[PDB]
DNA sequence: ACAGGATGTATATATCTGACACGTGCCTGGAGACTAGGGAGTAATCCCCTTGGCGGTTAAAACGCGGGGGACAGCGCGTACGTGCGTTTAAGCGGTGCTAGAGCTGTCTACGACCAATTGAGCGGCCTCGGCACCGGGATTCTCCAG
DNA sequence: CTGGAGAATCCCGGTGCCGAGGCCGCTCAATTGGTCGTAGACAGCTCTAGCACCGCTTAAACGCACGTACGCGCTGTCCCCCGCGTTTTAACCGCCAAGGGGATTACTCCCTAGTCTCCAGGCACGTGTCAGATATATACATCCTGT
């Protein structure tokens, strides 16, 4: 009786702790491989990629997106919110200088 | 190869946000995150492909990627 | 006379917290690394041998390598 | 025909890092048409000091992690836990280093 | 097909590690991180010293240009300790 | 009967007149004294070219105006029209200054 | 002669004007002190780099060249001074 | 024999206003590479001249609508900031006496009831 | 003797009179222009030097400058600059 | 002679709970490596000045090797 | 605020297993030794130009006050998102196989450095007039209260 | 919902001023024309690794149910910042004046490129073996329900 159910947020905090304690790639390797190949074929058709080049691109994108989500979370907390919304990412990117 | 930006799945973006210390994520976050990731890849990959084209190569080496990242003020260690 | 009385009072107060609260007889020479409290090494071996892994101060669990002698003087 | 056997400039300056290699790279890197004798000694000393600092911090992190082998995670912790070393490498990302574990105080449970 | 030749700071980083942590090893990925770090800081100091020599219309890079480049690039107290180590090495090299 | 403008309208007029204009918005002698104080904190008995002080003033004014633009965007993000020190801190930390 | 507390010389209306150029409508009363602090930090960094450049050149006068190089070092390239 | 051409500047050979010779000299003395090709200063001078022409065209356009027949740093700043592509080329660059681009956030405008 | 200094002032003015025959320029604007030209020259030349170092080339050619222009200049500006540089190099080769 | 012995107790007692390097204020820190006791702000300054060794045995210590101690 | 039930996490032992640390053979890149010539350190001079003071004055800062409009706490709601579960997808791992292109090597030639003579472009100084700064006045436009 | 009054701003015209631009003189660096060396383009070969496919397993993505907590709108209240007038103050301009040191020149010397020979430091490769994941087995720190 009464199956266990964690309250909304504590599981999220446990994932935060787990993924900040760990170092592996958080994006599946084959879809990111395919995405890199699509974005590359728009610049030079019939292109080949070193495997380490794709791992370097994946590391760069994971680091960039993690830092962007750090700034996004700070923007959301600034607006007295705990959820991140697209306007948070827009503000963070525009202050960082992309927009 | 078409329409694999959704291959960067919703749980993957959630995991990236979790590493970034995000407790709650809106449902509209994922599409806009896919867009900004696409923009970032466009910039970095365009620079890497330019570096590859200069070398008269048809293979994008890891050194081209790290040079492209370094030029954008995003120096990466561990690939030369 | 007042200065001597004040000096004796502060000496007694300093001896009060220089001593292990678990024993209150003789000086501390060790700490517990999981509760950040100072105790005496003979009290901690007494608690270790008799199989009570409870801190005298905060009741935090600790083991053999969770405490060590420290150099005061 | 009598001459001294060998004495590397790294050994002369008491440095582990190569003064000769740094000198060659300074000449070949197109920095100036001339490079002084003490410039590679100074640069090797600075590079060795920075290497020793980051390696000591990484080894301390590894020992606190009950690991006797330095991994990129330990290097990342060493960089991010030292503010001067962090802002020296502020625009630098480390492969497989992860992130420094922090959670914003508002995200913690309300304890209600 | 002969064998090529590649240069690295791997053995130097290992010597420094053994003299700072005698009983601690380093992985290959961490060694790559370290080699990239050494190369980056070397090129950074060398470029700053080259620009310093260009600004002063000087044709040579001496220990003073590296002094100034370290004082500029390295932050806070890292800068002054690196200056101390560099001057120590330069003095002991000129002595011997 | 005195005449008063409602709050914000004169502020908008200043925004317009200082975005149309290009002169330095900080008094020259106080900024020069601040520069000299910081410099003597770094190296004593130091001289400054007038062009050097003017370059520092242009750089500082440009940096402060950009910082206030980002701070204003932070304020608008929090559904506010006034800027607060937390807005400046958030903008600076996102820009990487902290 | 030595100089003290000239950071207060960057007065409140000056910060008002700087924020007006930045398109700021309302300004809190605590903005001014934080602006003085961040301006002081920025000036410390830039002036330290310029003084280091001047010391390398064996010079005892800080020229506009030193300021320009110190700014271009910090990703804050300045035009109109050389 | 002494019969030789009087002079022919490489800028005029390439049809450029910018100096191919001075760009070549700056490339040689800049310690960029051990050698500099013949066409490298030509290409670099052409690129620099194109960028100069673009920014000067935009600056003159900005000066014309202010009833000014003389480009001032304000006109250059307006030209660079209006052109988002030149703006992104010179994003981390500040211009002395240029001011800022006039804009106000739409929410800061009066409600006008 | 007398101090001598070089600048792109006459070149910038010739370009201006080519693009805007009846427009002037101020001293401060000319300083802005000279700083811009030196900055872009330094960026392109440094990038070309880095390309030559990466590819082990000991010389900077028009290929290095073209790659540097493609890397640094954004989008359509880079496209036009590459076209202009190629045009000038082909014109110079004939003469 | 009782007061002279009384004063001799003061100098010996107050010396062992004060930081041997700063020597004006009470020890409130302990190193894990060499297992010695110092004061917290002195060990913070030594870590921040990158002199991350014990003041007397020169044992290298990490950031987590030193922490608050409460002797009292 | 306090049990306890469950969930998750932190310590304590076998056990493989590649990766890492050390040993060997080269070999080519640093070291020794010596020359020569230019870069720069040093002494001297001189003339910008930076610093300092004094005085007028006047624009700007500082002060104080009235009030209004924005900040913020609190409330209510409703819906969007988190958590868990069953289902489905495709990522991942390994294994094979093919070959395209990275990488290296030998020719040699055609560019780039170097150098002597020179001359025309480009910079410093002069001077002038006109674009623009400034003053003033009227017309226009924006704001705001009060109907 | 505007009328109208007050205030800010734009536009028009007249006048002076200082700097933008053209001109002149000079000088030094870019040009021309050779030689010579060697950097790289260019063909050829090798073999590394990039790509493609296949199949099995299972981790992970996905779709759905359901609840809840938080994002957002509204209300009140309240107090802090804006507008504005007055007083102070010190910024700013002009002028004066001294001398500090930036900039340039001349001389010399010593420090670094360049060379040649030589050898050993470091790299590529090989190989033992041992932290180290990777399991279980056991003992605490939270999470959440419940009272
Ligand atoms: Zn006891
Ligand atoms: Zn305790
Ligand atoms: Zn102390
Ligand atoms: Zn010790």
């Amino acid at each position: 009786k009464k199956p266990h159910r964690y309250r909304p947020g504590t599981v999220a905090l446990r994932e935060i702790r787990r993924y900040q304690k760990s170092t592996e790639l958080l994006i599946r390797k084959l879809p990111f491989q395919r995405l890199v190949r699509e974005i590359a074929q728009d610049f030079k058709t019939d292109l080949r990629f070193q495997s380490s080049a794709v791992m370097a691109l994946q590391e760069a994108c994971e680091a960039y997106l993690v830092g962007l989500f750090e700034d996004t979370n700070l923007c959301a907390i600034h607006a007295k919110r705990v959820t991140i919304m697209p306007k948070d990412i827009q503000l963070a990117r525009r202050i960082r200088g992309e927009r | 190869l078409r329409d694999n930006i959704q291959g960067i799945t919703k749980p993957a973006i959630r995991r990236l946000a979790r590493r970034g210390g995000v407790k709650r994520i809106s449902g509209l976050i994922y599409e806009e995150t896919r867009g900004v990731l696409k923009v970032f890849l466009e910039n970095v990959i365009r620079d890497a492909v330019t570096y590859t084209e200069h070398a008269k190569r048809k293979t994008v080496t890891a050194m081209d990627v790290v040079y492209a990242l370094k030029r954008q003020g995003r120096t990466l260690y561990g690939f030369g | 006379a007042d200065a001597d009385e004040i000096l004796q009072e502060e000496i007694k107060e300093y001896k009060a917290r220089l001593t292990c609260p678990c024993c209150n007889t003789r000086k501390k020479d060790a700490v517990l690394t999981k509760c950040f409290h100072v105790f005496c090494f003979e009290c901690v071996r007494g608690r270790y041998e008799a199989r009570q892994r409870k801190c005298p101060k905060c009741n935090a669990a600790f083991g053999a390598h969770d405490f060590h002698r420290i150099y005061i003087s | 025909k009598a001459r001294a056997k060998a004495k590397t400039r790294s050994s002369r300056a008491g440095l582990q890092f190569p003064v000769g290699r740094v000198h060659r790279l300074l000449r070949k890197g197109n920095y100036a048409e001339r490079v002084g004798a003490g410039a590679p000694v100074y640069l090797a000393a600075v590079l060795e000091y920075l290497t020793a600092e980051i390696l000591e911090l990484a080894g301390n992190a590894a020992r606190d992690n009950k690991k006797t082998r330095i991994i990129p995670r330990h290097l990342q912790l060493a960089i991010r836990n030292d503010e001067e070393l962090n802002k020296l490498l502020g625009k630098v990302t480390i492969a497989q280093g992860g992130v420094l574990p922090n959670i914003q105080a508002v995200l913690l449970p309300k304890k209600t | 097909r002969k064998r090529s030749r590649k240069e690295s700071y791997s053995i130097y980083v290992y010597k420094v590690l053994k003299q700072v942590h005698p009983d601690t090893g380093i992985s290959s990925k961490a060694m790559g991180i370290m080699n990239s770090f050494v190369n980056d800081i070397f090129e950074r100091i060398a470029g700053e010293a080259s620009r310093l020599a260009h600004y002063n219309k000087r044709s040579t890079i001496t220990s003073r240009e590296i002094q100034t480049a370290v004082r500029l690039l390295l932050p806070g107290e890292l800068a002054k300790h690196a200056v101390s180590e560099g001057t120590k090495a330069v003095t002991k090299y000129t002595s011997a």
